[PDB]
């Protein structure tokens, strides 16, 4: 009774964003719900569904007092630069983890500090069907991850730890009640990633505008926010602004 | 840490 994460964009009645908690005060019009927003008029969930089908509509939300840091993931083209920047900018307020890996530790290598080392690749991929993991991958034939355990540490000290993982570990850290805030930074145009990444060519620009497409598709429940801006400077702000938004000790978690 | 910026991802079940 009742507020909703809405999951897509809705320019009509009350404007609202991909991510945006609304309270909604009526919902007797099968067709049409009446809303607030928690910084008018919405489709109702079954209207919206039905204009997809011919599917991400609304999620229900509620309040949660948490007693832990939340952890961080950006997502998107500018994912990178942004971590960056913030890990960079603000060390006292993000920590990073450090991961496991089954490969052989090196001769200047410390462990807890380059790697926790795994002596047997068989014990890391018992330890990945146990959910020790938020994500695991493999190179070169050894496996490598972040686990839950590195994870709540950071979390559990004060700081947000900054994650570099793909959409699938957000998932993992809900199940661990570790909810992250997971902004998806999506951009405007293939010329909007250009002038933003002077880097790239026109085919290069392409296909990272069409990954970010599907990414915001495929993981579209999950994220806490969306971020869009015409500099890098904007939605770095946006990211901030975000970031100290969902900080709680009161924050919002899936119903 | 290069090894972590090359990883092909394994998906956890469930």
């Amino acid at each position: 009774s009742l507020y909703v994460r809405a999951l897509f964009d809705y320019d009509p009645g009350l404007p609202f964003k991909h991510g945006d908690i609304l309270h909604v005060t009526n919902a007797s019009d099968d067709e049409w719900w009446q809303a607030r927003r928690v910084l008018g008029i919405v489709p109702s969930k079954r209207r919206w569904e039905r204009k997809m089908r011919a599917v991400l509509s609304y999620e229900a939300v509620q309040r949660l007092s948490i007693n832990y840091t939340r952890p961080v993931i950006i997502l998107g083209p500018l994912k990178d630069r942004i971590n960056d920047d913030l890990i960079s900018e603000y060390p006292d307020k993000f920590g990073s983890c450090v991961p496991h890996t089954t490969r052989p530790k090196r001769e200047y290598e410390v462990d807890g500090r380059d790697y926790h080392f795994v002596s047997s690749r068989e014990q890391m991929e018992r330890d990945i069907q146990n959910h020790l993991f938020i994500e695991a991958g493999q190179y070169n034939d050894n496996l490598y991850g972040t686990s839950v355990a590195s994870v709540r540490e950071v979390a559990e000290k004060g700081k947000h730890c900054i994650l570099d993982v793909s959409g699938n570990a957000i998932k993992r850290l809900q199940v661990a009640q570790l909810y992250p805030v997971a902004v998806f930074i999506k951009p405007k145009s293939v010329d909007s990633v250009m002038e933003m990444n002077r880097r790239m060519t026109e085919e290069q620009a392409k296909k990272t505008y069409e990954r970010a497409i599907k990414m915001e598709q495929e993981f579209g429940e999950y994220f806490t926010g969306v971020v869009q801006g015409d500099t890098i400077e904007e939605i770095y702000s946006k990211v901030k602004s975000m970031i100290w938004s969902q900080s709680g000790p009161t924050i919002w978690v899936p119903s | 840490r290069q090894d972590m910026e090359q990883l092909d991802l394994i998906k956890i079940t469930p």
